[PDB]
């Protein structure tokens, strides 16, 4: 966005680093002194959402990019989704395979 | 807990929040440049001034984190650059009254008005007037007048408000720990344990004067050289055995000695090599400059251009009216986002330019991955000395035969070489002892050695001694001659311009030693070689990472500046001046003076 598009935005601070495939929303905020603060911004305690500025006049590795992970698994059930099953035309009167 | 610990989380976010407003006020300044407007000037100090009052604020944070309790480097040096009070440590009305003097400076100078005494209805400003006059005019008395008439005009009113800034500019460095403003200054080529690459504050001065002690033997032959040959263009006004009038040497000040080349040329009719007719005949444009300037890069090792620099540079006057201020610059608004303006003009000099300016963006390019307050050069004269070396490898008349503006059957003889070497040093170690001269009567001013009572004494004392330069009129203590110039009247420290100079050709040599070249220094090139872009690299991608004693140890082997590759550049020169100079009388006495006769 010509001027700045800040709807998007990622997490910067965090107490300990993430499991596989699990997802934090909290916007509680993150406390890197001794003192608590109460659920106020200030000296050593972040807002712990920073946002990303994407505007048109960046340099490639700075603009946005869409990411599809993709992921397969098969727990305990004896049918789902599989690709599809082509089929040739079809002849007859002949000794055929 | 772990102080050390809370500043890298600070940095953290620092490293965000400046990283995103500084890209706004460098956009908002890139669009008024490149188009003046009534409005563009108002987005613009909006966000220079957003962008000012969220560093004064980190200041005041990062104010928390001693510098003795932290252990790592980055992280020190991060917060050294940050925790920088300057000015705001004086009081409230000292600080007005410092602004007030600082902008009422600079006004004086940019708008000074010297009046014709027999038609002093109109006047001439400096730039399109005394600038000329001293530069083509002929005429002894004519330039007398513009010379004593600028000095007296704008010479005036600058002393009694110096006077005043120079005792407030020390107030304010010594309440930031320092002993005076020259140390201040001096404090930007400081090292501190390193344990092995330390540079203290007081080492710049030692170094400087004792590398201005092996170029004098070049500075004297050279002296003796234009003073012979000025004897003949203003005869009967000049001593064979004295200095020279301070008001023949080419322009304002006599910072360069280049347009003397008119009159001290060597060789007669040898028009030196000027590939300008060959561009138009070939049909080149300010794009085809560009693209060949990036493929020298691109021959030497380094990356191409970001595809976002061919579609947002402004490479071209703006046909309309559209009026910009274009003086050739290269941006780096950050994010990846480089762009170069410039007016392009089909000329050798503009192609000299553009390898100049890439020289910036390639330097740029290199440590764009560093945090945001270590991007930038190893120190003050690194940024130039990188550009200069890339325009003096493009201008070879070997590189322009095989670019294919110089034919092939074309022979290079002595004759022009020495023309071409005497050309570079009107230019290069002519301004030498101008730059050592001028920052030491400052050093020395601001530390308190020359009273307000002897300033102009030790001025020209200094001009006779050092530069070998006298003055036609006399001076007491009325006048403030250094104040006369861009760079005192306007607050700008003097020194980088004088080891750039030195930078450059150790530079050169290091890498054209790389490229296995065989003939002269000066015919150096670095085209098609690798193990030079590779050795560059290695330098150009530190930033303020690592002190510039070591990023030099890692292009040239040595840790601090010489000036050996200086004179083995200028070895043929030198030994034509020296068995060129048999009847003259190579020195100066400095008793001789163009009004007590
Ligand atoms: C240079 O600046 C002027 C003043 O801002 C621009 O003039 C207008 O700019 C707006 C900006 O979007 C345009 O929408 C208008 O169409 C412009 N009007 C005119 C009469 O120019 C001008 O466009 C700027 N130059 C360029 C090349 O954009
Ligand atoms: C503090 O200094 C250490 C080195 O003493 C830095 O460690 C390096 O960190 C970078 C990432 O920034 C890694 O790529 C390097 O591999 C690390 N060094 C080594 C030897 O592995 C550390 O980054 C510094 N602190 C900060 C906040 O940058
Ligand atoms: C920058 O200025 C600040 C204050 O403007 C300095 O912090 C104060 O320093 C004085 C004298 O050393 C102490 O008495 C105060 O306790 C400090 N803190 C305050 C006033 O909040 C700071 O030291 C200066 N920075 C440097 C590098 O000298
Ligand atoms: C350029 O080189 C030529 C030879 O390559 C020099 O010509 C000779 O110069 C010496 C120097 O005294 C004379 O003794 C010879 O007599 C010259 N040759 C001839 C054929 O006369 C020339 O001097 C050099 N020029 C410069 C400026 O160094
Ligand atoms: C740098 O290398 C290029 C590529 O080898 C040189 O360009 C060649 O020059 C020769 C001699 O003029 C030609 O026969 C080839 O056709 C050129 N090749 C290409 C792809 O242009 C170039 O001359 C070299 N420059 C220098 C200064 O050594
Ligand atoms: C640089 O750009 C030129 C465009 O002519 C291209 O041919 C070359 O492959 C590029 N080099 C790199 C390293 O991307």
């Amino acid at each position: 966005k010509v001027g700045g598009n800040y709807n998007y935005r990622y997490r910067l601070f965090r107490k300990s680093n993430l499991k596989p495939f699990e997802r934090d929303i909290s916007t509680e905020i993150y406390q890197a002194g001794n003192k608590p603060c109460n659920g106020v911004a200030g000296v050593n305690c972040y807002f712990p959402l920073q946002s990303y500025g994407f505007r048109p006049t960046y340099g490639v590795g700075h603009q946005p990019y869409r990411v599809v992970v993709l992921s397969f698994e098969l727990l305990h059930a004896p049918a789902t989704v599989c690709g599809p099953k082509k089929s040739t035309n079809l002849v007859k009167n002949k000794c055929v395979n | 807990s772990t102080i050390e610990e809370q500043a890298k989380t600070f940095l953290d976010k620092f490293n965000h929040e400046a990283e995103d407003l500084f890209y706004q006020s460098s956009l908002a300044s890139w669009n008024y440049n490149t188009n003046i407007t009534e409005e563009n000037v108002q987005n613009m100090n909006n966000a220079g001034d957003k962008w000012s009052a969220f560093l004064k604020e980190q200041s005041t944070l990062a104010q928390m984190y001693p510098l003795q309790e932290i252990q790592n480097l980055t992280v020190k040096l991060q917060l050294q650059a940050l925790q920088q009070n300057g000015s705001s440590v004086l009081s409230e009305d000292k600080s007005k009254r410092l602004n007030t003097i600082l902008n009422t400076m600079s006004t004086i100078y940019s708008t000074g008005k010297v009046c014709n005494p027999d038609n002093p209805q109109e006047c001439l400003l400096l730039e399109p007037g005394l600038n000329e006059i001293m530069a083509n005019s002929l005429d002894y008395n004519e330039r007398l007048w513009a010379w004593e008439s600028w000095r007296s005009e704008v010479g005036k009113q600058l002393r009694p408000l110096y006077e005043e800034y120079v005792v407030l500019k020390n107030e304010m460095a010594r309440a930031n720990h320092y002993e005076d403003y020259g140390d201040y200054w001096r404090g930007d080529y400081e090292v501190n344990g390193v344990d092995g690459y330390d540079y203290s504050r007081g080492q710049l001065i030692e170094d400087v004067e004792h590398t201005f002690e092996e170029i004098k033997p070049l500075y004297e032959h050279l002296h003796a050289y234009v003073r012979a040959k000025l004897m003949n263009a203003y005869p009967s006004y000049i001593s064979p055995i004295g200095c020279l009038p301070a008001h023949l040497l080419g322009d304002m000040w006599g910072r360069f000695w280049t347009n003397l080349y008119s009159l001290t040329v060597p060789f007669g009719q040898k028009p030196n090599i000027d590939v300008t007719d060959a561009m138009v005949d070939q049909a080149w444009d300010a794009q085809r400059i560009f693209k060949e300037a990036e493929k020298f890069f691109v021959s030497v090792g380094l990356p191409n251009m970001t595809q976002g620099f061919w579609e947002n540079s402004m490479l071209t006057d703006p046909g309309n009216v559209q009026k910009a201020v274009c003086h050739p610059t290269a941006w780096d608004l950050g994010k990846g986002d480089f762009r170069i303006l410039m007016c392009t003009k089909v000329t050798m000099d503009d192609f000299l330019t553009a390898h100049h300016e890439m020289g910036h963006i390639q330097y740029d390019m290199a440590y764009a991955a560093q945090p945001f307050l270590l991007r930038n050069g190893a120190n003050e004269g690194f940024h130039e000395a990188v550009g200069e070396i890339m325009s003096l490898s493009a201008a070879t008349p070997k590189h322009l035969k095989s670019i294919g503006l110089l034919s092939p059957d074309f022979q290079e003889d002595n004759e022009t070489e020495i023309n071409f070497l005497l050309k570079q040093a009107l230019t290069i170690v002519g301004t030498l002892p101008f730059t050592y001269m001028l920052e030491k009567w400052r050093w020395m001013v601001f530390k308190g050695e020359i009273p307000k009572d002897q300033w102009m004494k030790k001025w020209w004392e200094m001009k006779r001694e050092i530069v070998g330069v006298v003055e036609p009129v006399p001076h007491d203590e009325t006048y403030c001659d250094p104040a006369s110039l861009f760079h005192v009247s306007n607050d700008y420290s003097f020194i980088r311009y004088y080891t750039r100079t030195l930078y450059q050709f150790q530079f050169q040599e290091a890498l054209c030693q790389a490229a296995k070249h065989e003939g002269p220094l000066h015919k150096c090139d670095i085209s098609n070689s690798t193990e030079a872009g590779q050795k560059l690299f290695n330098m150009l991608r530190l930033g303020k990472s690592e002190p510039w004693t070591l990023a030099l140890e890692n292009v040239v082997g040595a840790k601090n500046m010489n000036v050996r590759p200086l004179l083995n550049y200028f070895e043929p020169l030198f030994t034509w001046l020296k068995d060129q100079n048999k009847n003259s009388f190579v020195g100066w006495s400095t008793d001789w003076s163009p009004y007590a006769d």
